């Protein structure tokens, strides 16, 4: 067996290494610390970290964003410490419950959660303006910035997006454990059930996908670990017996095969799609589509079933029932 | 926290649709067991007399019964609602005309409304029917009411913590979520839907696509409508210790016919049978009733599916005593 | 029709069983024992959906669906068009899957790499196990499991969520979810890294192992370096359905309320009820 | 009337389905499928008596070349006609193309099978600061292992056959990820020395075992050309060396397992 793929066996120490910036080396704070049981499973190095004008931006406005809602929250349980303590989960800061269209909402109905849901774009705007310097300052490509781009604009979709786009700000996400898990329930309900969304469905396709794909890539590579195979970089720019064996793997089990690079592009862009995917099904929601379910019934596709229990009108419809 | 081995699973869906009730065998038992103390039918008595409306002086509902048919729901009456405490919690003990306690006229007006959901709600209580013990289960104050607002713990029959206590305000989450199956859900689904008829439970959309004029805006209903509406179902399923697949068949909500059970229509006339109790028999006693009784805005206390049903799909597991006690209905 | 590289690799050896017998190609595919096992299951269990489509009412891919039989026909055989079918097509696929994957490690044999691709095979084969066999086993019925349906699978999937009446709050399920999140990310992530280095943009030079490590030094303070984030990929990965089937397997035979109400655990601590 | 209707019965979701599998069959099909060809292609075969054609599915399916321009100097461009010029001691078992084929000489030495090596670059791996960045202990000096683990040097390396087959003088260290890769023995018998990766070694207090080849088969473990330094094909060499022992170091691996 390869013990090196489970854990490393003798660990190394040496000189802590650093790579210039084109810009920022003087805003890297911290000294290098090792873990020694890190280091058995990971890299040992702990820091430094890199300060930078967009990251303290970032934690500048991600800080005001939670401020917010746990001031909010503590209200809730009207600011008794155990019992916010222990109600943590349920507690939240909702959008507006009352109908104001597109009207800024008063502080006290999701006018509050209009101002968290400021500071959290801002906070994630800065952060994503860092995500993509530090790869610049390195003189690396962009593809990360270009991911988490999609991943930020979901997050816009139905915080803002959506809710725009309807006329509608009752219908936002609520920060909150429990409560932002609560719209999940309202919202597919309002729109007739999810699961016949087109674009729910290739999101999880998608996001099924990345598991397949990073449980395939990354069992492929631990299992060309003898070969250097981790090293990828150079198994690009001069394939070694690594990645002939890794690909020959995959080519005599399902027919066809990827290279070193391009099965991170194949990594890549299904984590991107997944992200892609969902803003879109978002965007035609509510905009598009009222009822997912009867759209599909429009379009043939939904499954149907036999009675099983008695067949139950609808009262509601029945010679002089009530209202 | 956890149950063990076996569930008792139902199929109340075509095969393959996991639609069906999962019972703890345990809990069906405990359930089945307090439910059982549903004294029995008083001996028939045989009808020589006169209506009492003859006989006795101040007999307005049962005035039609002989004596001995009237001193036997007297009797029953006394079993089901004040048993402790005997008839004199509602009799003046030297005068049984006398009106002089409150019990008096409330029990009056609550045998017009047994006889009326025995008589009109029969699309709900069939011919199962209720009697006085259904809601009061041997004590004057039913175990399981609601006040306009949420309150704990739900049976009244247990003393209150601090927090519990709807003083607290702290706990207010709290005397929420345990009325709503423990979820966030930051709605009370009882003063929004079943203390009157004034919302719409229905809040999914009849059409594919968004029809121009109600899709945008001051238009629409806010998406609240729709927790709201997800409240009360997490309710009315922990009230009747049951699941939406009970009911529903989850694909499709809002539909009908194939995708939804015998049991939903059975649901939705008690959505209406409960909105008529509360608005008609229940909310007006708060004239009728001391301060001890009223909540925090002088409301009675109210009636929701718990009230009745305390945990089962059916109340008590389905007794009846409606041909054991033709007085409180169905009333030709 | 060799890769360039694939002739010296292609040696005899490696196989779990069969020997040289099946130890061969039919153009990419090795075959092996287990290749000749795979292909008969997949031929049988896709003829027995057949079949079975063609005995109901649709031919619409969406909406046709096999289902196990009613719960009343318990653990036993369940007549053909009522739950039989789906009995058959379900051993059917527990057939290809495993010869899948032992004609991975054959494969794994032969190249003289590691098995451990096979073995996080094993997981969804296992989740697929825990809803199909192992739950319905506990619950005492066929009638338990998934339907096979494009769609329809998703409708069993939606009330056996709502029997418990918001499945969001398993814990099983939180663990699971979160997984699957952090996976989808850390792909994204490390197929964005590798990207960003071997192509800096226009003609720039292709980078070094010390720029990934200082690239996420920089962001987040940490770099868990290049074996190891394999290692982890690996791990988030498999931890989708492997925390996932304890959420899966409680509900019913462990846990028969909702799962809000699960929480009471905490809620109710009665120091601060 | 109704948002997204477009005619008796078409509307804008239904469309942007069609266009939604249209994005992924186009990525999918004519990028990223062309992206896996870059190396390996074209699919080598037999030969004919007469052939003529730039065989024009073998143009369609490659990509244009990229060209890495690399961080110490020279460039790469893929995809590119690489045929392997190299001697395969093998030959087919039986006729068809599907058929194995078998080694007819020391499949070990030979390196062919799972003991096969790319034609990597015989060039040093360098860190970024262009150093050679894999070597021993003896030249990374400010490298060290960490308290708490094994130092091998000093113990006995153990083979298949249960022979202790030569002594662990070094450890060699990459530089650029702080990580040690292969293990140096003397090895008895001998004066030469072989690395074994360090995925081959299961380190114990007080031995090292290396189950991939029997202790005979240390002697012909592929040798470096400078000894504090091994060039990437050379870490190829070494590293088949010991996974072609895993099919080949006794008679019975190769054979059906059980
Ligand atoms: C517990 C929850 C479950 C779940 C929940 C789930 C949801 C909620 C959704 C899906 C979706 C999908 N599911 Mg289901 N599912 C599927 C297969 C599928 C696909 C039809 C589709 C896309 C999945 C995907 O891209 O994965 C990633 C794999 C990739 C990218 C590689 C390609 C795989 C390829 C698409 C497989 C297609 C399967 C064929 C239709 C099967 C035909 C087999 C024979 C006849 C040839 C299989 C094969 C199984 C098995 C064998 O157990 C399974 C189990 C389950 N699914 C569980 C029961 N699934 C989505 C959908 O759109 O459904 C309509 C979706 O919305
Ligand atoms: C009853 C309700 C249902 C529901 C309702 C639902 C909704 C309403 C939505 C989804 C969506 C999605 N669902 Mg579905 N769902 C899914 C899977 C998925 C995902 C693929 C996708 C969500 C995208 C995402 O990853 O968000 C997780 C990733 C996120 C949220 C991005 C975060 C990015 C961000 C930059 C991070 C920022 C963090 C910072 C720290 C912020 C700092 C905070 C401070 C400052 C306050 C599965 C696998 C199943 C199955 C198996 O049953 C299922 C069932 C159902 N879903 C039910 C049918 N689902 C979405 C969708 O695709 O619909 C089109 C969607 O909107
Ligand atoms: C209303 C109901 C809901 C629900 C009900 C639900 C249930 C009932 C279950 C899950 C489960 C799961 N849910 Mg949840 N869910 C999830 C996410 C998830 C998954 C992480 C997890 C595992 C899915 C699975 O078992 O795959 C299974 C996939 C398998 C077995 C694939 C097998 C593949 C096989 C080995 C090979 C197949 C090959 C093809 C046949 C051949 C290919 C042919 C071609 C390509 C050649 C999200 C992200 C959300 C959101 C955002 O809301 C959500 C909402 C909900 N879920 C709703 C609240 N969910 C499961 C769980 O783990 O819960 C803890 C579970 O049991
Ligand atoms: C946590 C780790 C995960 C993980 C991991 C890995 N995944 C792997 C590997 C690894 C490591 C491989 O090595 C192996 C592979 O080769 O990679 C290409 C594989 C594979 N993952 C596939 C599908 C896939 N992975 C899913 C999930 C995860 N994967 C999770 C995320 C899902 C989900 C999420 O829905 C799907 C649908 C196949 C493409 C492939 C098997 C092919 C096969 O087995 O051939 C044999 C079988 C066939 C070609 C067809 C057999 C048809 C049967 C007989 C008849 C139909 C049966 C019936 C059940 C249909 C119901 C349909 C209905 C519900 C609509
Ligand atoms: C399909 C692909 C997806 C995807 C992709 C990608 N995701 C990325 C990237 C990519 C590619 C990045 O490049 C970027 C990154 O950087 O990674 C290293 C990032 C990120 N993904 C995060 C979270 C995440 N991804 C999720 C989902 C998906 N991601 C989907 C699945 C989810 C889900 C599942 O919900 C979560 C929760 C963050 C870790 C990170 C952003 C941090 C931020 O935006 O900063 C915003 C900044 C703040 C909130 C600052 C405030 C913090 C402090 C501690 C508050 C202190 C309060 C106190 C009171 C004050 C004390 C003061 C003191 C002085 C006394
Ligand atoms: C024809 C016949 C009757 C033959 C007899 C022989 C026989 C047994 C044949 C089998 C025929 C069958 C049944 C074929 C079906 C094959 C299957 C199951 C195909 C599914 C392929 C799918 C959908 C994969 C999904 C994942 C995916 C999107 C992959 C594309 C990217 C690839 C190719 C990834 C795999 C891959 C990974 C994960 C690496 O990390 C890696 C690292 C370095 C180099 C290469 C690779 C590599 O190729
Ligand atoms: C306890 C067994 C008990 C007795 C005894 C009893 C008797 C009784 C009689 C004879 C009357 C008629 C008096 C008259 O002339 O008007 C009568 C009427 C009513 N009762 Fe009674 N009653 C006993 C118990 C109880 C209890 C415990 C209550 C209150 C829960 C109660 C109530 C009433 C009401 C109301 C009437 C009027 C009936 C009507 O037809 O309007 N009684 N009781
Ligand atoms: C059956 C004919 C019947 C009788 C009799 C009865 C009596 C009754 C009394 C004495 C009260 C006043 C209690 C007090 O001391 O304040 C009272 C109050 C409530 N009841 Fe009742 N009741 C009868 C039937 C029913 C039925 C079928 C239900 C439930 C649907 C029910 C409910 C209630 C509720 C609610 C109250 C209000 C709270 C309170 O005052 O205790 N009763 N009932
Ligand atoms: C289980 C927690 C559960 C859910 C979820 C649920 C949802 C639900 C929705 C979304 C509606 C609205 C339908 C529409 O908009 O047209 C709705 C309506 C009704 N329900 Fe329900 N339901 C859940 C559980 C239950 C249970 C256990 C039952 C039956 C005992 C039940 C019944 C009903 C009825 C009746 C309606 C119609 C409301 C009315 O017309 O007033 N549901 N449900
Ligand atoms: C509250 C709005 C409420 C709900 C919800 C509800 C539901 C319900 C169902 C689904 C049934 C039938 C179950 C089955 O067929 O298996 C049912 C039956 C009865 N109910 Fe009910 N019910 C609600 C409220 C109330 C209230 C407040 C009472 C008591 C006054 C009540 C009573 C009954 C009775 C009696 C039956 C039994 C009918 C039978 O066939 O045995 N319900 N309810
Ligand atoms: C002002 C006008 C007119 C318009 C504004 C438009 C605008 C941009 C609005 C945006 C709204 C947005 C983006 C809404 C999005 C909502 C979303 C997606 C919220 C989702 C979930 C939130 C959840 C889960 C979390 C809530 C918060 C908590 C749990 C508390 C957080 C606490 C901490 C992080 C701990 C801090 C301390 C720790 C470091 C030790
Ligand atoms: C449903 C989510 C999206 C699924 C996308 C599927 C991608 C599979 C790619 C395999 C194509 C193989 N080949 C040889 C035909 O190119
Ligand atoms: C996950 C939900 C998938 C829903 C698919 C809806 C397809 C709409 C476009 C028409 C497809 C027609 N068909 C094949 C069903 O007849
Ligand atoms: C060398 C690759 N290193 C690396 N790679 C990734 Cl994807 N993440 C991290 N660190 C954090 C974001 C967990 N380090
Ligand atoms: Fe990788």
């Amino acid at each position: 067996a390869d013990y090196q793929t489970i854990y490393t066996q003798i660990q190394a120490r040496g000189p802590h290494i650093t790579v210039s910036g084109e810009w920022g080396d003087n805003d890297r704070v911290g000294k290098p610390f090792y873990s020694y049981w890190l280091g058995k499973i990971g890299d040992a190095q702990i820091g430094p970290i890199y300060l930078g004008a967009s990251g303290i931006a970032a934690f500048a406005f991600g800080s005001t964003a939670i401020l917010i809602i746990l001031f909010n929250m503590a209200a809730e349980v009207h600011f008794d410490p155990l019992q916010f303590f222990r109600q943590f989960f349920w507690l939240g800061l909702y959008p507006p419950k009352a109908q104001y269209g597109m009207g800024i909402p008063p502080l006290h109905d999701g006018g509050w959660w209009l101002m968290a849901g400021l500071f959290m774009t801002l906070s994630l705007g800065s952060w994503w303006i860092r995500v993509y310097s530090r790869a610049r300052a390195l003189g690396l490509g962009t593809h990360i910035a270009w991911n988490f781009a999609a991943a930020i604009f979901f997050v816009l979709c139905i915080g803002c997006i959506h809710p725009t786009l309807v006329g509608s700000w009752s219908e936002g996400v609520p920060f909150g454990i429990w409560p932002h898990i609560d719209w999940l329930t309202a919202f597919s309900i309002r729109y007739g059930n999810f699961y016949y969304c087109p674009w729910h469905g290739f999101s999880i396709g998608f996001a099924y996908g990345c598991g397949l794909l990073f449980a395939a890539h990354g069992a492929t590579i631990l299992a060309v670990a003898r070969f250097g195979g981790d090293r990828e970089i150079e198994q690009i720019t001069d394939r070694g017996t690594a990645v002939e064996r890794a690909a020959l793997f995959w080519r005599w089990t399902i027919g066809f095969n990827a290279t070193i690079e391009s099965v991170h592009r194949w990594g890549w862009f299904f984590s991107l799609m997944v992200m892609v995917s969902a803003s879109v099904g978002i965007l035609l929601t509510g905009t598009f589509v009222d009822n997912w379910y009867l759209w599909c019934v429009k379009h043939g596709a939904a499954p149907d079933y036999p009675a099983y229990l008695p067949a139950t009108p609808d009262p509601a419809s029945l010679p002089g029932a009530p209202k | 926290c956890f149950e063990p081995p076996p569930a008792t699973t139902t199929q109340t869906g075509f095969r393959g649709l996991s639609m069906g009730e999962v019972l703890h065998p345990a809990t069906v038992k405990a359930k089945k067991e307090r439910d059982a103390q549903y004294p029995p039918a008083l001996a028939a008595v045989k009808a020589e007399g006169p209506p009492v409306s003859q006989v006795y002086k101040n007999v307005k509902v049962l005035g039609n019964l002989t004596e001995a048919e009237f001193l036997r729901t007297m009797t029953a009456i006394t079993e089901w609602v004040s048993p402790q405490e005997g008839c004199t919690y509602c009799h003046d003990e030297n005068n049984l005309a006398s009106e002089a306690k409150y019990p008096y006229v409330v029990a009056r007006r609550m045998l017009e409304m047994t006889r009326a959901i025995n008589t009109n709600w029969t699309q709900h209580v069939a011919q199962t029917g209720v009697t006085c013990y259904t809601c009061h289960r041997g004590t004057p104050l039913p175990p399981y009411v609601r006040y306009l607002e949420p309150t704990l713990p739900l049976n009244n029959r247990e003393t209150p913590t601090h927090v519990e206590r709807v003083e607290t305000r702290s706990g207010y989450v709290v005397r929420l979520a345990k009325y709503t199956a423990y979820s966030a859900l930051n709605y009370d689904p009882f003063t929004m839907f079943l203390a009157n008829d004034k919302r719409q439970v229905r809040v999914v959309p009849q059409t594919a696509l968004p029809l121009v004029g109600v899709s945008r805006g001051k238009e629409r209903r806010p998406l609240s409508d729709a927790y709201a509406t997800f409240a009360l179902m997490m309710s009315i399923s922990d009230s009747l210790g049951t699941n939406c697949t009970f009911c529903h068949n989850a694909q499709t909500f809002e539909s009908w016919g194939k995708k939804s059970t015998p049991q939903r229509a059975i649901a939705w006339w008690g959505i209406r049978m409960v909105r008529d109790l509360n608005m008609n028999y229940l909310a007006p006693l708060n004239a009728s009733l001391p301060a001890s009784r009223l909540g925090r805005q002088g409301e009675a206390p109210q009636a929701d599916c718990r009230t009745c049903h305390q945990g089962v799909t059916k109340p008590l597991f389905g007794a009846s005593r409606l041909k054991d006690y033709p007085e409180l209905g169905p009333i030709k | 029709a060799l890769l360039s590289f694939e002739r010296k690799y292609r040696v005899r050896g490696g196989t779990l069983i069969g020997g040289d017998l099946f130890d061969f190609w039919v153009g990419p595919y090795f075959v092996g024992f287990f290749g000749v096992s795979a292909i008969f299951f997949i031929f049988l269990g896709v003829s027995l959906i057949g079949y079975a489509a063609s005995q109901g009412p649709t031919w619409d891919p969406f909406a046709i669906s096999i289902n196990p039989p009613d719960l009343k026909y318990g653990l036993g055989a369940a007549p053909l068009l009522e739950g039989g079918f789906w009995q058959a097509i379900t051993v059917c696929a527990l057939g290809a899957f495993i010869s899948w994957m032992l004609r991975e490690v054959e494969i794994s044999r032969k190249l003289g790499i590691g098995w451990h691709v096979p073995l996080a095979f094993c997981v969804p084969i296992f989740m697929f196990c825990v809803l199909q066999v192992f739950r319905p086993l506990l619950l005492g019925s066929w009638g338990h499991a998934f339907p096979y349906g494009i769609l329809s699978h998703l409708d069993w999937v939606n009330n056996f969520g709502y029997q418990y009446l918001n499945w969001h709050y398993n814990p099983g399920h939180m663990s699971s979810v979160s997984f699957l999140f952090v996976n989808a990310m850390a792909l994204g992530l490390h197929g964005g890294l590798i990207l960003s280095v071997a192509n800096p943009g226009d003609g720039d030079k292709v980078k070094t192992a010390e720029h990934e490590n200082q690239y996420f030094r920089d962001v987040v303070g940490y770099s868990i370096g290049a074996l190891s984030i394999h290692r982890l990929g690996l791990f988030l990965a498999s931890n989708i359905f492997l925390t996932g089937a304890f959420g899966t397997i409680a509900s019913g035979p462990f846990w028969t309320r909702g799962w809000p109400e699960w929480w009471g655990w905490w809620l109710d601590i009665p120091f601060w009820s | 009337m109704y948002h997204g209707a477009l005619a008796q019965h078409l509307d804008i979701a239904q469309l942007v389905w069609y266009a939604q599998w249209l994005v992924i069959w186009t990525v999918v099909l004519l990028y990223l499928r062309r992206e896996d060809r870059r190396e390996g292609y074209p699919l080598v075969e037999p030969l004919g008596l007469v052939k003529l054609a730039p065989e024009d599915g073998q143009v369609y399916e490659l990509p244009y070349p990229k060209t890495f321009v690399l961080p110490h100097g020279g460039t790469v461009t893929v995809p590119r006609r690489r045929p392997e010029t190299r001697e395969l001691k093998l030959a087919q078992t039986d006729g068809f193309e599907g058929a194995p084929l078998q080694p007819t000489g020391n499949p070990l030495v030979d390196a062919v099978g799972p003991a096969s090596y790319a034609e990597r670059a015989e060039v040093v791996d360098a860190t970024v600061d262009g150093k050679a960045k894999i070597v021993p202990l003896r030249v990374a000096t400010d490298f060290s292992i960490a308290e708490g683990d094994v130092d091998p040097r000093g113990l006995p390396v153990v083979a298949a056959d249960g022979v202790e087959a030569g002594t662990v003088t070094d450890l060699w260290v990459d530089r650029s990820e702080h990580y040690f890769r292969y293990l140096e023995l003397s090895v008895a018998g001998s004066a030469r020395t072989a690395l074994i990766p360090l995925g081959f070694c299961d380190v114990k207090k007080d031995k090292i075992v290396v189950t991939s080849i029997l202790s005979e088969q240390f002697a012909n473990v592929p040798r470096l050309q400078s000894r504090d330094q091994i060039t990437l094909r050379e870490e190829d060499k070494v590293s088949a060396y010991y996974a072609g022992g895993l099919l080949y170091a006794t008679p019975e691996r190769a054979e059906s397992l059980l």
